[PDB]
């Protein structure tokens, strides 16, 4: 195939939040999987991504990139570093949701925000315990603890009492 | 006529564009 | 004629209404359609079509999938509820026609939201019976129900009722 | 030998004249004489250059086409209408020419308007005999009706007087 | 070859003069030439050049157009008349040429100007002696008749005398 | 196989730095590389990019060029030199940070001045070593200089002490 | 690689100074070398290239030639006459280096100006003599002719001499 | 970055572009 990045729209600057890294990554790797470019020959080309302060960066550490996977590992520790879990557990129980959000975004970032803890240290129940503290006065009247099981009951219920 | 504001092509209006309204612009 | 999604461009973000999801699912259909990709390659590349609202919301359930329509079903659950059929009926009977629009215009709003029920419960006269108790004064007392003989007749004598300058 | 018309520059808001949708539908049938497209590949991509009103018309009348000549007649159909025969006549003679216009500009108006009447039902003598009686009086002082026969020495006597004043 | 006039920029308005017509003209003959289109298919196609008013002009006069080459025998008639010969004669010796046009600029319009009249009516010699009759006190001093006889000494003459 | 450079959208006017000869350097590459033009049919088309005192440029030294090897080597050469290793040095320790300024920005561009001497001569632990006495007062309080190696560490000990004021 | 003019996008109306003359002749050539268009096909389709104000010259003295040689060398001698070599050497010695241009530029222009004698009556050594006569006083009183060994060497200390801030 | 006025493309400034300059536009 064609195996070269001269094709991509992405580019990259220098923000600083999990989740526009996030895309970024996912999208150069899914756009390097699906056109069939050789596993080595896109490191040649990668410099052609960078703009603004990025190209700086690049220039500063050539030296220690060999293969293709260890450049995504230091975009991942340069850009991403693993939060510790005090501040995670501090920036949730903070901003309980307001009148006018609805349930399905609130829902969404709630549960994208728990994933940076540590792996298996919590199961299905502890984490609805946890989440269920925060709804406001409208949509906790109706539903009660007791009723809803698993994760995903939640929604169906709290969708049926927004409709009115 | 009309050469269109953005695009310098002769087809359309300022308002709507394929660049513009998408096309992952205005940022 | 080989290809994947990776020119397409159409997108779509987290925007909360309704006729946007629409045509963006069409859209995206009628493309993967026409250009010939497989049923299954298509979904191993379908992330390159998201924003930055969306794309967290993506990553957060692609294991609850397994072929296509399953996925298309689920974005249309998730981000737009499909409408059941009381509500068209309740929306088409609501605002009257008003005393300055033209026919054309009224009729083709009319046939755009009854296009919705499921196909063949419908057949041309029983529209067309349906539609005839809105009309304006100033068209229900010349023309009458006694010769319509489908839609493509009232909108002729509504042209030429409407040159007259009423 | 397939494609969509996604790289087009044109689209049809919906305005009911005549050069509007003329004009786009032909460039729509160079485009798609150009790159190659086939009829039946070509119809399923379609609903990508209407906006606005045009799109909601296209979700509206759908099921009754099938191939890409029954979907140009609807469109001709629908969005530009053949006007009957008395209104032309009645048009032709509530406008005649003012002081400051060239012979030129009103003849081909004139001539324009009158084409849309079915064919053979006029002969160049009383088309031009119908012509007169319209004609400001700075021309027809001078140019008499039986010394002139086809368009042709109309203009030239017109321009020849249009030069000594 | 692409039998169609689909790729060609050039267009026609209403304009009423010779150089603008017998331009147009001639490029759209020369690509019809040079690219092989058919004799016949071009007829077809000659639609899409029009624009403003020369498109309902068009549209008044289709019946009469049968083959190629009556269209453009039909676009000079109507907008390039055989000006007569007393008008050709009173437009020139009219605007002296000025102290500032160079003499080439001036030689090419009225030599371009003098070929409306019939074919064959006048030789070198008379022409040439028409035109003496109108350059600038600067030019006239130096240079005399009886020295220049054909066609092109006069403009070497007169660029060595405008060279200083 | 063939085709000239009239399509580009890029322009190099000249001026004296060296991101944007890098840059325009590499579009041209990879345009070269994306169309498919050769070698010796690529050099006689390059003059259609330089605008300005380029062109006047390009226009006196053409008699040396050869190949487009050459090409690049002379417009790297005569628009982008080489710093000798004094100068650096001197850049280096003439600006320390101000009160405002995270962390990150000022080691990345203290980094990225140190990688134009040659290499080879110096060590992590010698250019870290180096890099402290410019660290403004509001770190040098807390972090000891035994109590780091890598790079990795300083950013980590600067983000916390970040974070908590 | 078969082709013709018609997709050219250079042109040319009826200024009358030089540099356009010359860069519009350069540019054609090299695109007629370029494409592989023959040597006399380009003739029969030239007049693809003109203005609105050319192009009546052209239909003036299309008969006054025969081969695509003869056709340069007209427009050449009717648009803009070629320079004598003795109006070169009196430009080059009129304006002397002002106080404040950098060497750099001073150099390229005058290299530029001296490539349109015919080639070969000048070597490197005499060129490097001839140019070493107008360069202001900040530079004459450190570097000497005793070595300049080319052009490369000179700019290479005129910059060392300008970053010390004189 | 600067994206040009006239073209929309992000590669120079107004002053000089390919289209406006050239190619018979500025009628
Ligand atoms: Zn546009
Ligand atoms: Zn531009």
């Amino acid at each position: 195939g064609k195996g070269n990045f001269s094709a991509c729209t992405h580019s990259f600057g220098g923000t600083r939040d999990h989740d526009v890294v996030e895309e970024f990554i996912g999208n150069i790797e899914t756009y390097k999987d699906v056109e069939g470019i050789s596993d080595e020959n896109a490191l040649k080309g990668i410099s052609l991504l960078f703009y603004g302060m990025a190209s700086t960066w690049w220039q500063g550490v050539r030296k220690e990139a060999t293969t293709w996977k260890e450049a995504i590992a230091l975009i991942r520790e340069h850009f991403s570093p693993t939060k510790p879990a005090y501040q995670i557990y501090m920036e949730f129980f903070q901003n309980k949701q307001d009148d006018h959000d609805p349930i399905d975004t609130f829902v969404i970032q709630k549960r994208a925000l728990l994933a940076q803890l540590p792996s298996g240290r919590h199961d299905e129940e502890t984490e609805l315990d946890l989440l269920f503290g925060l709804l406001n006065i409208k949509y906790r009247k109706h539903i009660s603890r007791h009723s809803v099981h698993t994760f995903k009951d939640l929604l169906e219920q709290g969708r049926i009492i927004e409709h009115n | 006529t009309t050469r269109c504001t953005y695009c310098s092509f002769r087809g359309h209006t300022f308002d709507n564009c394929r660049k513009r309204q998408k096309d992952r612009q205005e940022e």
